[PDB]
């Protein structure tokens, strides 16, 4: 048994930021996709990976406006089982694909700057497409779990669609995404550190172009660690609270649950941030 | 010089197994598709198997499907045919034919020498009405071959090949696609005709022309040969 | 809807396509250098350390370098230069001992100006080699550098070789925002004349990879 | 001596006077009532892929179905235009190739470039592969064009200011035509294979006769190099393309210039020219990635073959005038119609 | 040198003694040839797609 209650504080605050992020991400990703499909006549492995990131990050907005329906009756959802079942799956799939493709891009840069002669730096678009499809399948498999059977709570809304609620369990959600934040963070930080140390050691940073490249490399990691960090700490707090410390009392868990979603709010800030960090702000178009 | 030498023939008991090898020397064996063609004791030719360049395509006759296997080894320039569960109807003299397919090419240029195998104890039907034709040197002769289905493809090509086999020798290509003349053939030979009716004409006949003439199709891959017309005197 | 011969022809075409692709992939992993000079300016020595076109292949640290020498072409240089548009580096050989004979250094400077500012070589780094160091020192011991550079004003010592010679040759690239010039003194026997080329080529390749990535 | 100073000048003045006195009218005045051809629209009917570097030349087969293309990647490919299949892919010994040719009989092909050697390859062999039939040497400069007189003869021009007619079997220089003052950049053979013209970086064209091996006429008028030249199907006129963004039509019999095709919006230099089967169109490939189609009798543009992303390096028209093949530096050949 | 000048003058003298015709006649001949073969030029007059080898 768990609580999954609805607070009055959420309604006044969240819907504004979700709406703003939805609009910003939609417009930015649309512009990026148009640019890539129209003016990107030349396609390379890095371009393919960036396009995949753009597609994955855009995919969230097919359902982002839909969750906005919770505005009217606080914790309200006027849809059936499957209509809400698809939304959560799409959100999780896209969020996981974003991280996977960020890590892939970082590793590609590391291989392109530290081992410049490695054959991996020259791969035909076919291999890039195969790897992209394999990663897409991996994320789809990782994010497919009982799409429709169990996502409803019932009380004031027949379907109080809650996934990352404060409910003791070891299921896929609430448990696994911590690795998705840690291991990719480690890979990205190590790759960026090696790239920025090798570039500086051989004194090729005299040109302003290398300075801009280093600045953006550090940016990417900063953005990742500021966006996807807070939710992990809130989840760790929840795990610690589960073991003793006033267990079986939702009164204390109210503030922690509040924190959970007012922190998830940032998780979609990537949708509008990445648009400029990767596709724009670079001397490629 | 270009040559194919083949071996692996002899007495065999019914239900046994055997292997035939064909070694090619003098040409780029890696760029030539290879056919295995049978010839019964005293009857017409018959197609037995085909292996393409790079081993990306293999075809078998309906009479030996699943019973024979055909393989090629480019590095040592060899062609292998493995036969299993032989029957009394498999006694023949197997050949080894080459063919390269590209625009303007000529299939079936060179024929092997032949290995004799003895076993103790929808398809287009090409027809050749005549069987014996007595001819004296200095005159002209005509040989007629008919097919069950029109051989004129949409491309405008008409796949119809004319082969000649002298006594005690392997067949040699004479005409390919009913008009072209195979390299090295004298200009006397000519071919003509429309779909479903073809003719081959020889103007001046010399002593070195007596033999057996065969007409083959190349439209549908279950290749079929004619009964064969022989010239006497 | 194709005859047997047509299908066989298509198969042959696909095989030829595969072979062409494999050969192109193999040939795209090699470093190409174009060697230029003012004549008998140590080119033969540099080639020794490692009709028409003369190609020289060599290997270093699992890298394959192909060096193209065009010394035998007496025709106009503006009609076949664009062939060498994809080269990854232009080795340039100059002799510091030619500042006295005849003026020759002025000819080398003119050739460097013509090549470095060409339309096609607007993005290819230049590796500059200065040869005959010992002979140049021996000659400057007695002859002054003012014979070739009247505007020069400095002491007559080899320490002024890096001044007013390297500076003069590095001052001709009027597009300094896209290409870089690496200068390295050499002599008859150094054993490091191939390491410098390796470092320059590694820098150029890193820049190319970063540019292709879009970072950049 | 004074002879070179005065005799040459007075002979040049006499030539100019003779040319002027034999100009009753101009081609534009005569062809004023001819109805304009009208807009010409051509669409890319085939695109041929497989080259991995710039394409520098191509030649149509005599049967108007097979063509040959040469690139800097070291391959010489033979395409079947109707189906786009590949028939042969010859790997060259030297990858600096700047020309190619197809024998009229379809047996041999030829190529050459910065190596100063003309390689002749034989296609119809009993072994089934393509092997170097012969290598012709004796040019002291890069070879820029080569054409087949027949299976046993070939004429080549190089950046040495000379042309040479060879003898493939023996391999020697049967004849040497000299007289230019700069690199010879292209030549074309007359329909009857009795005379041929060459254009040079001297900014002039010359008309040699193969048999006697001697210059017969010199045509001037350009202001820069000449990068292409082609005969008029009639065999009594040829069109030249230069680096000053202008084509010209010269007439052999009148020994003069007839018309100049130029436009203000065009500033780039031409790389290749060709005629149509009836001689009423003149296709010219420019350096700005386009390819224009001029009304040969009126000098009015009638279309544009804009389909390439880089320089148009080679251009050809089939023997029966049913297609136009253009090969560009982006490693692509396109067959229009 | 002397040989070069002699060669040049001889070439010019040889080339300056060829018969010439009025430009109008040559223009008329070119126009007549262009008009005569109008019907045999597929590019000039488009051919029906039925008998176009490169169709599609
Ligand atoms: O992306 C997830 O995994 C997810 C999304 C949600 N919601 C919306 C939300 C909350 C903070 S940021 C976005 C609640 C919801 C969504 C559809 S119906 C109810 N929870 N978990």
């Amino acid at each position: 048994n768990c609580c999954v209650f609805r607070d009055d504080f959420i309604a006044k605050v969240l819907p504004p930021v979700l709406g703003l992020e939805f609009i910003f991400g939609l417009l930015g990703n649309g512009l990026a996709l148009w640019i890539f499909c129209f003016h990107l006549k030349s396609w390379k492995s890095s371009r393919i990976f960036l396009f995949n990131l753009a597609v994955a990050d855009f995919l969230l907005i097919i359902c982002l406006p839909f969750v906005m329906d919770y505005y009217v009756r606080r914790s309200d959802w006027k849809f059936g089982d499957i209509p809400c079942r698809l939304v959560l799956f799409m959100f999780a799939m896209n969020r996981q694909g974003s991280i996977i493709f960020l890590t892939v891009v970082a590793v590609d840069r590391y291989f392109r700057v530290v081992h410049p002669h490695h054959a991996l730096n020259k791969i035909s678009n076919w291999t890039a497409a195969i790897i992209s499809c394999l990663l897409w399948g991996i994320t789809v498999g990782l994010t497919v779990h009982l799409l429709k059977k169990k996502l409803l709570i019932q009380n004031g809304t027949a379907n109080v669609c809650i996934s990352f609620s404060i409910c003791h369990t070891f299921r896929w959600h609430e448990a696994m995404f911590l690795l998705e934040f840690f291991l990719p963070l480690g890979i990205i930080l190590f790759c960026s550190a090696r790239i920025i140390w090798s570039l500086r050691q051989r004194q090729m940073d005299r040109h302003a172009k290398i300075k801009r490249a280093i600045t953006f490399i550090m940016v990417v990691a900063i953005v990742f660690v500021i966006c996807f960090l807070p939710s992990v700490v809130v989840r760790i707090h929840i795990f610690w609270l589960l073991h003793t410390s006033g267990t079986q009392n939702c009164e204390v868990y109210r503030s922690v649950d509040l924190a959970f979603f007012i922190t998830l709010s940032f998780t979609y800030m990537n949708s509008m941030l990445d648009p400029v960090v990767y596709y724009f702000s670079s001397p490629s178009f | 010089d270009v040559q194919l030498v083949e071996s692996g023939g002899g007495l065999v008991q019914p239900g046994g197994s055997r292997k035939l090898s064909c070694s090619a020397s003098g040409f780029a064996f890696s760029s030539f598709g290879m056919h295995w063609v049978r010839q019964a004791p005293e009857k017409g030719l018959e197609w037995v198997a085909y292996i393409s360049s790079g081993s990306g395509t293999i075809y078998y006759a309906d009479t030996v499907k699943g019973r024979f296997t055909i393989s090629r080894d480019d590095p040592k320039n060899t062609l292998f045919l493995q036969m299993t569960s032989l029957r009394s109807e498999d006694t023949a003299m197997y050949y080894c034919v080459r063919s390269i397919y590209y625009y303007g090419s000529s299939p079936f240029d060179f024929w092997g020498q032949g290995t004799t195998l003895t076993v103790s104890s929808s398809d287009i039907v090409m027809t050749q009405a005549t069987s014996s034709v007595p001819v004296t040197p200095g005159e002209s002769v005509s040989i007629s071959c008919r097919s069950s289905k029109s051989l004129l493809h949409s491309n405008g090509n008409t796949y119809l090949y004319w082969f000649l086999q002298r006594p005690g020798q392997s067949p040699q290509l004479l005409i390919y696609r009913m008009s072209n003349l195979a390299s090295g053939v004298p200009d006397r030979f000519s071919g003509s005709g429309s779909g479903t009716a073809f003719t081959l004409t020889i103007s001046r006949l010399e002593a070195e022309d007596v033999g057996v003439y065969y007409c083959m199709q190349h439209l549908e891959y279950p290749l079929t040969f004619g009964a064969g017309t022989k010239l006497e005197l | 809807t194709l005859s047997a011969e047509d299908k066989a022809a298509v198969e042959r075409s696909k095989m030829i396509d595969r072979n062409l692709r494999e050969d192109g992939e193999k040939a795209a992993r090699e470093v190409k250098l174009l060697l230029l000079g003012a004549g008998e300016s140590g080119k033969s020595t540099i080639v020794k350390q490692m009709t028409g076109i003369v190609e020289t292949h060599f290997t270093f640290k699992d890298l394959h370098f192909k060096m193209f020498d065009v010394g035998a072409q007496r025709s106009e240089r503006k009609k076949w230069i664009h062939c060498f548009e994809g080269v990854t580096a232009i080795i340039f050989c100059v002799a510091l001992s030619d500042y006295d004979l005849v003026n020759r250094m002025h000819e080398s400077m003119k050739l460097f100006d013509s090549i470095c500012n060409n339309k096609w070589f607007t993005d290819t780094s230049i590796i500059l080699f200065l040869n005959k160091k010992d002979l140049f020192e021996e000659k400057i011991k007695k002859s002054p550098l003012t014979i070739c550079y009247p505007e020069y004003a400095g002491s007559n010592t080899y320490e002024e070789a890096a001044a007013y010679i390297q500076c003069q040759f590095e001052d001709l690239n009027k597009r300094k925002d896209t290409k870089e010039i690496y200068t390295h003194f050499t002599c008859s026997t150094d054993t490091k004349n191939v390491q410098f080329v390796f470092d320059a080529v590694t820098d150029v390749i890193i820049k190319n990879n970063l540019k292709d990535c879009g970072l950049f | 001596l004074d002879q070179l100073r005065q005799e040459a000048e007075q002979l040049k003045n006499q030539i100019r006077d003779a040319r002027k006195a034999c100009a009753d009218a101009t081609l534009s005045q005569i062809t004023n009532n001819i109805d304009p051809v009208g807009r010409i629209q051509m669409r890319t009917r085939r695109t041929l892929r497989g080259h991995l570097a710039k394409i520098y030349a191509m030649h149509w087969g005599t049967d108007s179905r097979l063509l040959v293309s040469a690139s800097q990647d070291g391959k010489l490919i033979i395409w079947d235009s109707y189906t786009t299949n590949k028939v042969h892919a010859i790997p060259l010994r030297s990858s600096w190739v700047m020309t190619c040719a197809y024998a009229p009989s379809g047996n041999y092909v030829a190529c050459g470039g910065l190596d100063n050697i003309c390689s002749i390859y034989n296609l119809k062999t009993r072994e089934g592969n393509v092997r170097v039939s012969r290598e012709l040497a004796g040019h002291t400069g890069y070879l820029s064009c080569c054409r087949f007189l027949d299976d046993n003869q070939i004429v080549t021009s190089s950046g040495d200011t000379t042309c040479a007619l060879w003898d493939i079997e023996t391999g020697q220089q049967t004849t040497t035509f000299t007289g230019h003052t700069g690199d010879v950049m292209s030549l074309s053979l007359a329909p009857d294979t009795r005379l041929f013209v060459s254009g040079a970086c001297d900014a002039s064209a010359k008309l040699w006769d193969v048999r006697e091996g001697m210059c017969r006429q010199t045509f001037t008028g350009h202001e820069s190099d000449i990068n292409a030249i082609c005969f008029f199907p009639n065999g009594n006129a040829f069109a030249t393309g230069s680096d000053d963004a202008t084509c010209r039509l010269f007439d052999l019999r009148a020994d003069q210039e007839l018309m100049t095709y130029s436009h203000d919006n065009i500033i780039c230099g031409i790389t290749s020219v060709s005629f149509s089967k009836s001689g009423r169109l003149l296709l010219a490939g420019y350096d700005d990635f386009n390819c224009n189609v001029w009304d040969a009798l009126k000098a009015d543009r009638a279309g544009v073959l804009a389909g390439h992303d880089n320089r148009v390096s080679c251009l050809g028209v089939t023997d029966d005038g049913m297609a136009v093949a253009t090969g560009s530096w982006d490693s692509f050949l396109k067959i229009w119609n | 040198s002397i040989a070069q000048a002699r060669k040049l003058v001889e070439q010019l003298k040889m080339e300056a003694n060829i018969d010439r015709i009025k430009v109008s006649k040559a223009a008329a001949d070119l126009m007549a040839y262009c008009e005569a073969h109008a019907k045999e030029d597929p590019l000039l007059t488009p051919v029906p797609a039925s008998e176009n080898p490169f169709r599609e």
